[PDB]
């Protein structure tokens, strides 16, 4: 019903640029100060820039001051950040979002965030990755309870998602955080704990998603 | 420029306490004081603006209380559902920089592991490596210990692991080790084990395989 | 939901204070109500948005600040929402807007507006009180 679309995102060479957009559907921009906030995996939150209702009052971090270029459009209803001479350090989840700052506390009440676009700069290619199954056994049932899962291998750059019969499997899932293999490649593996009386009553398939090479593997997971 | 500062770092509490979470500005603070609620997988979520309002749905446990450098927030009667970071943000002076958050543990009983161990795929050996995957599945506290052993011998170098956040709903963690060999390496033994070590284990876990069976 | 004016035209002598006025027509859903005023062009427009006697949409929304610009915003519990602007010019002449925003939390956000022309006087033609 509301929502922020981000776009845009992804995998950039050092000093290059890219340009984020966020559009709002369910409610109109025209009254609102947009923000983008972005984190590094694994750590905190940080405010990247702001823009008032009539782009009037703008405010930057140091270190994106000059670089990056906060805009807006609010007859397309839409957030903008031109991102120049990007670096490493500038590696993120960059969400968008309707939030207070500049907004006079109209509407400070009300909040609203994108899902987040991943920017991810380096100089390595994109890899697709290589989806293999952890197959349940018969030696490896405990209290009438499989283990089986997807290995994630050999993919650049995050992220990856993981999901289980189309996501209609979502209870006992566990989608470990993604390794940095010496290789410099991503490693991932999704696991599922299910009753061993259901191996032969139910399919199992991961659906691994690599938005950055545009790849989808679904992954039937059968006991071996 | 504002600078703002959190304690306590970590936080540690039984489902049913009281949390107090302090947020100090470098400089006297314009009240345009948020606290932000961050859990997993998701993006934060406004809890309080003007450092005692609460945003549209946030339930009464959470309150914000303080002026000028001295904020605090106070989750009262804790769930396990709380398991997040939470953030301060000063949003009145240009940068509206973060706090550097408070990340909120849920204390739960010992929970031993259950642990599974699974040989790589013949899919992957036609690549020339072999990956050995040991899971240690809900269990608390966080730490473990997984050693390697290829017919009886302790590996070292050949591993890496991963942890889940704590569950929202459980307050577990789940763990993964994966062993990497070359498929000749991996071909040249027949036994292997991933042995696990941790409080709700009175003696090692100790799951294997037989390569080719 | 649609937002009622009672009058489309309030025509007021120098040195007078007006009340214009605008009436909300009816779980998890809140009204937030405020006004501005349109720019001071040939066409007069609510699609427009300036601040009245400088203070925002912002600053107007349901004190001392607007008291200290002549200005007041209030409310009843009966939908009704008022500007009042005290020792009124020839320069407050012009379009005025209320505007009402009515979110359905993380789900849908409407708006709808009033408009309203406030014509200030002076001289022989002006009217002797507010009318
Ligand atoms: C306008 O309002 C002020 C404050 O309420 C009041 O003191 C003053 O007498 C009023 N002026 C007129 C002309 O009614």
């Amino acid at each position: 019903e509301v929502q922020l679309v981000e776009s845009g995102g992804g995998l950039v060479q050092p000093g290059k640029s890219l340009r984020l957009s966020c559009a709002a559907s369910g409610f109109t921009l025209e009254d609102y100060a947009m923000h983008w906030v972005r984190q590094a995996p694994g750590k905190g939150l940080e405010w990247v820039s702001g823009i008032d209702w009539n782009s009037e009052n703008i405010g930057y971090a140091d270190s994106v001051k000059g670089r990056f270029t906060i805009s807006r459009d609010n007859a397309k209803n839409s957030l903008y950040l031109q991102m120049n001479s990007l670096r490493t350090e500038d590696t993120a989840l960059y969400y968008c979002a309707k939030v207070p700052g500049y907004s006079g506390g109209w509407i400070d009440a009300e909040d609203d965030w994108g899902q987040g676009t991943m920017v991810t700069v380096s100089s390595a290619s994109t890899k697709g990755p290589s989806v293999f199954p952890l197959a349940p056994s018969s030696k490896s049932t405990s209290g009438g309870t499989a283990a089986l899962g997807c290995l994630v291998k050999d993919y650049f750059p995050e992220p990856v998602t993981v999901s289980w019969n189309s996501g209609a499997l979502t209870s006992g899932v566990h989608t470990f955080p993604a390794v940095l293999q010496s290789s410099g490649l991503y490693s991932l593996s999704s696991v599922v704990t299910v009753p061993s009386s259901s191996l032969g009553t139910q399919t199992y398939i991961c659906n691994v998603n690599h938005k950055p090479s545009n790849t989808k593997v679904d992954k039937r997971v059968e006991p071996k | 420029e504002i600078v703002l500062t959190q304690s306590p770092g970590t936080l540690s509490l039984s489902p049913g306490e009281r949390a107090t979470l302090s947020c100090r500005a470098s400089q006297s603070v314009s009240s345009y004081l948020a606290w932000y609620q961050q859990k997993p997988g998701q993006a934060p979520r406004l809890l309080i603006y003007g450092a005692s309002s609460r945003a549209t749905g946030i339930p009464d446990r959470f309150s914000g209380s303080g002026s000028g450098t001295d904020f605090t927030l106070t989750i009262s009667r804790l769930e396990p559902e709380d398991f997040a970071v939470y953030y301060c943000q000063q949003y009145g002076s240009s940068p509206f920089t973060f706090g550097p958050g408070t990340k909120v543990d849920i204390k739960r009983t010992v929970a031993a592991p259950s642990v599974f161990i699974f040989p790589p795929s013949d899919e992957q050996l036609k690549s020339g490596t072999a990956s050995v995957v040991c899971l240690l599945n809900n269990f608390y506290p966080r730490e473990a210990k997984v050693q390697w052993k290829v017919d009886n011998a302790l590996q070292s170098g050949n591993s890496q692991e991963s942890v889940t956040e704590q569950d929202s709903k459980d307050s577990t963690y789940s763990l993964s080790s994966t062993l990497t060999l070359s498929k000749a390496d991996y071909e040249k033994h027949k036994v292997y084990a991933c042995e696990v070590t941790h409080q709700g284990l009175s003696s090692p876990v100790t799951k294997s395989f037989n390569r080719g069976e | 939901f649609k937002v009622a004016t009672p009058y489309s035209l309030y025509v007021c002598p120098e040195g007078q204070n007006v009340t214009l006025t605008c009436r909300l027509l009816g779980h998890d859903v809140t009204f937030y109500k405020t006004w501005y005023r349109s720019s001071r062009g040939e066409v007069q427009t609510c699609s427009e948005r300036r601040p009245i006697r400088q203070l925002t949409f912002q600053d107007l929304h349901l004190h001392d600040l607007a008291q200290r610009h002549g200005l007041e915003s209030a409310s009843d519990h009966h939908g009704n929402f008022s500007i009042t602007m005290r020792n009124l010019t020839l320069l407050d002449s012009g379009l005025y807007c209320c505007l009402v925003v009515e979110i359905r939390h993380h789900h849908s956000e409407h708006r709808v507006h009033g408009a309203m022309e406030l014509q200030v006087q002076t001289g022989k033609d002006a009217p002797s009180n507010c009318v």
